[PDB]
């Protein structure tokens, strides 16, 4: 029922607002031991010989690399993605040039994913940047992952029950009431607000008055749209682990200059983000995937803020391994 | 100066403190001990808040606000301008309320009426305590309470609710709400009643005690009588704070989630899982 | 454009913003304030000698004369002239306007301060079919005490001495709200019978407990016209004089308790 | 102490009373029964209840209300019995999520919640003539009725006048625990934060003052129990001494009081303006305010709080930033 105190809260607006953090400590340690399994950097090696577009016979992503260099790369991605099952996860065992297993193929686009988001993507990602572990987090299929429908379990490592199965009709509101902190708003945010740029999130008036024109009958955005942006909110707020006055005063959802914090602009980029991730990276996959992979509508997996943050305000408590790893980004 | 019927009421005596030195009235105000420290308190505060008012930024009288300290000065004495008054100023509220309380316990003896309304009394004063001082003590900062201005006090509401991701499904709100609302009824109904009875209109008679409990078994087949529904508004009303307290505590010592979360206890019972 | 804009910086949420608070004082003071005075109006002054005109604000503070047609025949209207006729045995304890009065001789029989009744009726307060209210049990026999609650008729009643003051012969139901307002005692020594309210009962199972007066205060208890009836006075007289205990009893409850 | 304000110590029974109205003597249906517990803190008898066409006429509204809201609850999880019990809180009934704005919507997206929302009305208004028609009936004043009639109206106006205002069934409150809950957000955060709505002001303020006045009442009756100031109708047509002390405990503490008529009109008052103040709330937003808080701003009532972390420019509003 209840969680033990103390608790640890911090100040995010001006005192008396009642604005900031309220955090058990027990589970920002848990979370904290949980994320300190990111394996360490491997030793640096010297740049020596030729890059290996001469050496070997199938590299366009990372053709610059020396071959110190390039099998560095390929140890990391190994203990990030696949580490139980090894290289032979994405290469055939004679031949290491061979793209028959569909792994590789992928683990390419991930490639020019990964730079993609360590350089275009600065403004959310700042120099911390992302790796292949800050999602994969040691397994091939990501733990956090969403379809074009709610799914339960949250992590795809712990097994489902048989309500919590897709599958299952009765047990939709528990799988939808899950992925927006348990309130029973009726709206399931990924599918509206993250698989793609359709719809505004925004839905409040920046007007005292009714605009004469937008205000009336069919001209008017109906309810629902606020409901589904509240609904968005309790899922953001919950993959980062954190509340509402971590990015506004409550005072007013709508403005910014001092009745925001500078985590909901980044936060805003990171709705840009996703976007581009699934749109352009993600989505496009259900081409190369197995058919065990994909959703009942054929979609592939795709990113929430949750597949990166894993309720943590930042990713694995801010570690980097981006001067580690100069090849996965930025690029100039 | 008197009611018709006052003069026999006017006695010495029923005093807690100091006998017969502050025994008398101003006006219609009945004085006392605690007369003269709530006036002193009042005074003191409505001075701090003059002072500390004319060092912020405006004088429009929805936008003051006297704010607690940040977080960090945990609860230690705050200078001034940046929480001081604040500390200040909330003591003299309690000196105040506790001496209106104690007064209306004088003024009772007096009359040799029952304590039940200092009594009741105490419940608004519980919550004041409970937003103001045992939850600020339970989280270690003063920084945590409520700050004193007609509109800044709902934008600290909002954000705490908020804090919570939603407070509606806190279930010490709903049973606060729950009690704020029937109250509100059941003031109405009572109310309607006893005009409806005094009050049939037309020059007809006025109705009688067994008229009132002949009209509630009619319209919903129970009637709780005439000093019970008295003994029930005042269990209804003192609810509203008596339970909403929990709900107010439990939101940081005792969880630290979203309240809508806290309902897993009955939706992930294995058994329906 | 916009809904609900008027000319020069006005609209129409602010309108009715002044509207609002305009129907709350018009209410509060020229209807409520009013209906509150209804009772213990005019006030009293030392000495309202100015017997030709009356005083602007006591006419402006007081509402229409309102006339309740009673159930049982008759008629009240209110406010009236309603002074306070018979005489007080309290003395003033200083000149200042808002000094307390002093009793002259004993408070509980020359019923003043919290032993003060109220000017009611010297009538028998009745049920809806005519018949009077507030009966003992001998009168009321169709009425019980319910099955599972002391029966007090025998048991002892003991005063705030220890001393036991007499015997609870009966008990005074009220047979519009089925509920018992009073008991009867036989005062020990005395040849009478008294009246107490509940409300001043502690009912134990063995014994009835009452704090209010001493055993010896019991002699002077306001007695009844007849014996099976009770007028609204006397329920006045009858009620005060406990409570008249509470102040009174002994030197030390009107004192400070600190 | 006065333990008769706590609990009744010797209770009393006695033949039933029937006070008899100018009709429907006969619709008086079920014996009545005595509950010995309830006794204690209450009056014992329990029944009969008044039978009338009006409150029929309201049981069959409303449970077919009811029943429309029960049978989509049901379907939203596809009529498993046990995670119906499990899931109940969450389920609920709503109106159309797309915008058909006054359009009557299709059934499987608003029709049945507009359905619901008719026989609930008729429902209403049909227990409505009940509680009039009694009081008529038993001779006594319709102030009851009038309260309910401010009630009834605001539900009105959160359930289809403020839609019809604003040309959206979109916008009503949808059947259900937590869902009915779930719109008192999205109508705050669409309105731009009822907090500076200052009808909300208004309407907790006579709602907190609805606690205030039956507290301080409640307990003043309680305190005047020995001079029997339960018995309130005789007090007012003959001041008692338990009406002159409450009257004098009020004066010397806050330096004025009412009568014991007045403070009921007082409470009758505050509990009706809880009501009356909600609704010209709803009828003046999306009608005549967009964002009550913008409002507030226009007409220099909104505080202002310097930035604690850095104030954080609208990123959409940057130069060659994305939609
Ligand atoms: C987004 C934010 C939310 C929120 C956040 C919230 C919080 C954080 C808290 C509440 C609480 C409460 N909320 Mg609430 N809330 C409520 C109702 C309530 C109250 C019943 C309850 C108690 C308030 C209180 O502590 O008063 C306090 C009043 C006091 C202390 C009065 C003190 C009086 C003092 C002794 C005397 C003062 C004297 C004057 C200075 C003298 C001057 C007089 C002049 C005339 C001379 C309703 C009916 C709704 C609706 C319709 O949606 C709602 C929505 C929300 N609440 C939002 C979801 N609410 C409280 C609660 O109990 O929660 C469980 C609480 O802590
Ligand atoms: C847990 C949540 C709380 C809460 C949530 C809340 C909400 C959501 C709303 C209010 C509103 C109000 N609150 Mg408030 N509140 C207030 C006072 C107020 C008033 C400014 C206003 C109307 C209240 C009313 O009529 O009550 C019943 C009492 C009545 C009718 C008797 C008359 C009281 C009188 C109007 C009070 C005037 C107080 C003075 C302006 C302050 C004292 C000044 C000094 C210098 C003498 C006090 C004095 C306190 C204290 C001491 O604890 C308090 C605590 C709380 N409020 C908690 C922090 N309050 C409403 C408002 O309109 O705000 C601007 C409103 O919408
Ligand atoms: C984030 C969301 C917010 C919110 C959103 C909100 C909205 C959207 C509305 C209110 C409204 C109100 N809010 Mg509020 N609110 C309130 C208090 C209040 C109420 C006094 C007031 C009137 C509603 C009412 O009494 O309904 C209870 C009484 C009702 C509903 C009447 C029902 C009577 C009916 C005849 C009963 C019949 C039932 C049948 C027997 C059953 C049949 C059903 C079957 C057939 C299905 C407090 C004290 C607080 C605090 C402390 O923070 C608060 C915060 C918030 N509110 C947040 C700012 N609030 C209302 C208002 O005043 O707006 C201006 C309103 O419309
Ligand atoms: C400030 C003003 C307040 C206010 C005022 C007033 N509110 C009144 C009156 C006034 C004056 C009455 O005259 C009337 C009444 O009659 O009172 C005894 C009534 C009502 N306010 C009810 C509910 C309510 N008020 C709410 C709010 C506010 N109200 C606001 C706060 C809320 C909230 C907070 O959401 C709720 C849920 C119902 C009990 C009732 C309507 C029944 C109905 O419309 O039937 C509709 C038909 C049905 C079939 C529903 C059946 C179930 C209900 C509980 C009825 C069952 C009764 C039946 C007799 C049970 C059998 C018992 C027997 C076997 C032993
Ligand atoms: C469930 C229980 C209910 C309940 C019960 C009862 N309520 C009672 C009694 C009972 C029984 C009385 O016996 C007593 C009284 O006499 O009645 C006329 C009283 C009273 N209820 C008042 C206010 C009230 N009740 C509220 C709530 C409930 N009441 C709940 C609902 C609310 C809100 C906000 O809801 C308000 C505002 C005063 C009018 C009066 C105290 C006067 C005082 O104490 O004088 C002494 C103090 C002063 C005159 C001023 C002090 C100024 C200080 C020093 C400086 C200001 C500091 C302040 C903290 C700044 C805040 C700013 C603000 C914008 C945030
Ligand atoms: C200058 C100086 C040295 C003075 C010394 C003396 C001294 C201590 C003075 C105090 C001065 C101060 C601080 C005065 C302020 C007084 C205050 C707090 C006034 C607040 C008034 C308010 C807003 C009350 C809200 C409640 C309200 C709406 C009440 C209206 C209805 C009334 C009057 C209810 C009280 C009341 C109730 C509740 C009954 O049940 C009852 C039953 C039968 C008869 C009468 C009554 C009755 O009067
Ligand atoms: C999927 C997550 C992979 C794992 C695990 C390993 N490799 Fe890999 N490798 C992968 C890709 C997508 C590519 C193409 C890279 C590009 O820039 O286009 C490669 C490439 C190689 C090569 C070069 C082969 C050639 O073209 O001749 C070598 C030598 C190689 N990989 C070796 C290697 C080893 C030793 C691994 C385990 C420690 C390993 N790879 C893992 C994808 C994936
Ligand atoms: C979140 C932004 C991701 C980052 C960074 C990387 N990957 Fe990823 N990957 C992600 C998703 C949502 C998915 C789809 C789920 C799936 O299992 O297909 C994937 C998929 C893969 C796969 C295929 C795994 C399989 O289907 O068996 C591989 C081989 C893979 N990803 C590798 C990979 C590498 C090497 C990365 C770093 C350079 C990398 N991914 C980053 C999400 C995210
Ligand atoms: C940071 C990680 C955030 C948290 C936690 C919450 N919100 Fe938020 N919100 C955030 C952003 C970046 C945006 C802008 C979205 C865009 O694409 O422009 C929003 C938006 C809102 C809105 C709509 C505001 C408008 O202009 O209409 C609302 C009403 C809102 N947010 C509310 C809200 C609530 C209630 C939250 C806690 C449950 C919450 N937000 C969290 C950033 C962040
Ligand atoms: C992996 C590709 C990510 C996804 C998807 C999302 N975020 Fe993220 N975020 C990521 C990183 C690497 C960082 C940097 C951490 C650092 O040390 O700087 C962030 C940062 C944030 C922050 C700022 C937190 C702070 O300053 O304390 C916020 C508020 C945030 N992210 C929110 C957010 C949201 C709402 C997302 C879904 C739209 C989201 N992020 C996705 C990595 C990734
Ligand atoms: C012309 C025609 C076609 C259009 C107009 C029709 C019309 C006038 C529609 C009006 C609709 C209105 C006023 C809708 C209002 C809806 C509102 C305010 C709903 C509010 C709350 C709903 C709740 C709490 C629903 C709860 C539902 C359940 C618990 C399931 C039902 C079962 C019950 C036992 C009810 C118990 C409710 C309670 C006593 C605990
Ligand atoms: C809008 C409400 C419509 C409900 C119609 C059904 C109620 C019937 C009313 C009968 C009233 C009879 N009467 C006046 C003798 O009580
Ligand atoms: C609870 C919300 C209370 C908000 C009160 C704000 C009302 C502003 C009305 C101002 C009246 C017009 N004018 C010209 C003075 O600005
Ligand atoms: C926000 C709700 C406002 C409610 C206002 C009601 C306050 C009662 C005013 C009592 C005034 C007393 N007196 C003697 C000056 O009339
Ligand atoms: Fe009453």
């Amino acid at each position: 029922c209840f969680e033990p105190p103390p608790a640890t809260t911090t100040q995010t607006g001006f005192r008396g607002l009642s604005m900031g953090e309220v955090l058990h400590p027990a589970t920002v340690k848990a979370k904290k031991e949980r994320d300190a399994q990111y394996p360490p950097a491997l030793a640096a090696v010297k740049a020596e010989g030729p890059p290996v577009s001469q050496v070997y016979k199938n590299v366009k992503v990372l053709g610059n690399l020396t071959e110190a260099e390039f099998l560095r790369t390929m140890t990391a991605i190994t203990e990030w993605v696949s580490p139980q099952e090894g290289c032979t996860y994405c290469h055939d065992e004679n031949n290491l040039a061979s793209e028959a297993k569909y792994p590789y193929v992928v683990a390419r686009r991930m490639l020019e994913m990964t730079r993609a988001i360590n350089t275009n993507w600065t403004q959310h990602v700042a120099q911390t940047g992302v790796t292949c572990y800050t999602c994969h987090r040691g397994t091939p299929l990501p733990p956090y992952v969403r379809y074009l429908e709610p799914t339960l379990p949250l992590n795809n490592r712990e097994t489902p029950t048989h309500v919590e199965r897709v599958e299952t009709r009765s047990g939709y509101v528990v799988r939808l009431a899950k992925y927006t902190a348990y309130s029973a708003l009726n709206y399931d945010p990924f599918t509206m607000f993250l698989a793609n740029d359709k719809r505004q999130v925004r839905v409040v008036p920046q007007t005292a008055l009714p605009l004469v024109g937008v205000s009336r009958g069919k001209e008017r955005r109906p309810l629902s749209d606020a409901y589904a942006t509240f609904a968005l909110m309790m899922s953001i707020s919950d993959s980062l682990g954190t509340n509402c006055t971590f990015c506004h005063n409550a005072q007013t959802f709508e403005s910014w200059g001092k009745k925001s914090t500078p985590q909901r602009a980044i936060a805003w980029w990171g709705i840009r983000m996703v976007r581009d991730l699934n749109m352009n990276y993600l989505a496009p996959l259900n081409a190369s995937l197995p058919a065990s992979r994909l959703g009942r509508q054929g979609e592939a997996p795709q990113a929430d803020c949750r597949t990166c943050h894993q309720g943590v305000t930042k990713p694995l408590f801010g570690a980097s391994r981006l001067k580690d790893y100069p090849e996965l980004g930025p690029i100039k | 100066a008197l009611l018709s019927f006052e003069r026999k009421y006017r006695v010495r005596g029923g005093t807690l403190i100091g006998g017969d030195l502050f025994d008398f009235w101003v006006g219609p105000y009945f004085v006392g001990f605690f007369g003269v420290s709530a006036i002193f308190f009042i005074f003191l505060g409505v001075s701090l808040i003059g002072y500390a008012a004319s060092q912020g930024p405006t004088w429009d009288p929805f936008a003051i606000s006297i704010n607690p300290p940040d977080l960090k000065y945990g609860l230690g004495a705050a200078p001034l301008l940046e929480g001081g008054f604040w500390q200040a100023i909330t003591v003299c509220a309690l000196g105040a309320f506790i001496s209106w309380m104690l007064r209306e316990v004088e003024i009772s003896r007096k009359l040799g009426i029952g304590w039940h309304v200092p009594l009741a009394f105490c419940v608004p004063i519980f919550m004041f305590c409970v937003l103001q001082v045992f939850r600020p003590l339970l989280l270690g900062s003063w920084g945590h309470a409520f700050p004193y201005g007609i509109l800044s006090h709902l934008d600290w509401v909002n954000n705490f609710g908020y804090q919570y991701l939603n407070w509606h499904y806190n279930p010490g709100h709903m049973s606060s709400v729950s009690f704020l609302f029937v109250n509100a009824m059941a003031l109405g109904l009572h109310g309607g009643l006893i005009l409806s009875v005094a009050n049939p209109g037309d020059g007809d008679k006025v109705k009688t005690a067994e008229h009132e409990n002949q009209y509630f078994r009619d319209v919903v087949g129970y009637s709780i009588g005439a000093l019970s529904i008295h003994r029930l508004g005042l269990f209804l009303a003192s609810n509203i704070f008596l339970t909403g307290a929990f709900g107010t505590i439990a939101s940081g010592p005792f969880w630290t989630r979203g309240w809508p979360e806290w309902w897993g206890w009955w939706l992930d019972i294995p058994f329906w899982s | 454009m916009y809904h609900g804009a008027l000319a020069q910086h006005l609209d129409i949420a602010q309108l009715v913003w002044y509207a609002q608070w305009l129907v709350i004082w018009t209410v509060v003071l020229l209807y409520l304030r009013r209906e509150d005075r209804r009772e213990g109006y005019p006030l009293v002054e030392p000495l309202g000698l100015v017997k030709l005109a009356p005083e602007d604000g006591q006419v402006y503070e007081l509402p229409y004369p309102k006339t309740f047609v009673l159930p049982h025949g008759g008629t009240v209207t209110v406010p009236r002239r309603r002074p306070e006729t018979r005489e007080l045995k309290l003395a003033q304890t200083d000149g200042f306007e808002g000094a307390p009065l002093q009793p002259t001789g004993n408070p509980l029989v020359d019923a003043v301060g919290p032993a003060s009744y109220a000017e009611r009726a010297e009538v028998v307060d009745a049920t809806v079919d005519g018949k009077a209210k507030i009966v003992p049990l001998r009168v009321a026999t169709d009425f019980s005490i319910a099955e599972g609650d002391v029966d007090p008729r025998g048991l002892p009643v003991v005063a705030a001495d220890g001393v036991e003051a007499g015997t609870v012969t009966d008990l005074w139901v009220d047979r519009s709200e089925h509920y018992f307002r009073y008991l009867e005692l036989s005062v020990a020594g005395s040849a009478r019978t008294a009246l107490i309210p509940l409300g001043f009962c502690d009912v134990k199972k063995d014994k009835i407990v009452v704090t209010s007066i001493l055993s010896e205060q019991f002699a002077n208890v306001p007695r009844l016209q007849s014996r099976d009836q009770i007028t609204l006075r006397e329920e006045d007289k009858v009620s005060a004089y406990y409570a008249g205990g509470l102040l009174y009893a002994t030197p030390e409850r009107a004192e400070s308790l600190l | 102490a006065d333990y008769q304000t706590i609990y009744t110590q010797i209770q009393a029974r006695g033949p039933h009373i029937t006070v008899s109205g100018e009709w429907g003597d006969n619709d008086r249906v079920g014996k009545p029964f005595y509950s010995y517990w309830l006794g204690k803190i209450g009056d014992a008898q329990i029944g009969p209840i008044y039978l009338g066409a009006s409150g029929i006429a309201a049981f069959a509204f409303g449970s077919t209300a009811i029943l429309i809201i029960l049978f989509n609850m049901a379907a939203e999880v596809h009529f498993d019995p046990l995670q119906f019990f499990r899931q109940f809180f969450w389920l609920g009934l709503y109106p159309p999520k797309a915008q058909y704005g006054m359009g009557i919507p299709p059934l499987h997206d608003g029709g049945w919640w507009l359905m619901a929302g008719l026989f609930m009305t008729l429902s209403l208004g049909s227990w409505w003539i009940r509680v009039y028609s009694r009081a008529r009936a038993l001779g006594l004043g319709t102030h009851i009725a009038w309260n309910f009639a401010a009630a009834i109206f605001f539900v009105l106006c959160i359930g289809c006048i403020h839609p019809t205002l604003v040309g959206s069934w979109s916008e009503g409150v949808p059947f259900g625990i937590w869902p009915h809950i779930d719109w008192l957000t999205a109508f705050s955060i669409r309105y731009g934060n009822f907090y500076y709505c200052p009808w909300h002001g208004f309407s907790i303020g006579f709602a907190y003052g609805c606690g205030l006045l039956f507290a301080a009442h409640g307990a003043t009756i309680l305190a005047v129990a020995r001079f029997g100031g339960d018995r309130e109708i005789e007090q007012i047509t003959d001041r008692g001494t338990a009406v002159e002390r409450a009257a004098l405990f009020w004066r010397w503490t806050i330096g004025f009081n009412a009568t014991i008529e007045s403070v009921h009109r007082w409470g009758w008052f505050f509990s009706l303006m809880v009501m009356v103040s909600a609704s010209v709330g709803i009828l003046l937003t999306g009608t005549f305010v967009d964002n009550w808080y913008l409002w507030c701003v226009k007409h220099g009532a909104a505080p202002d709080y310097p930035a604690y972390l850095p104030a954080t420019p609208d990123p959409a509003s940057l130069p060659g930033a994305p939609k």
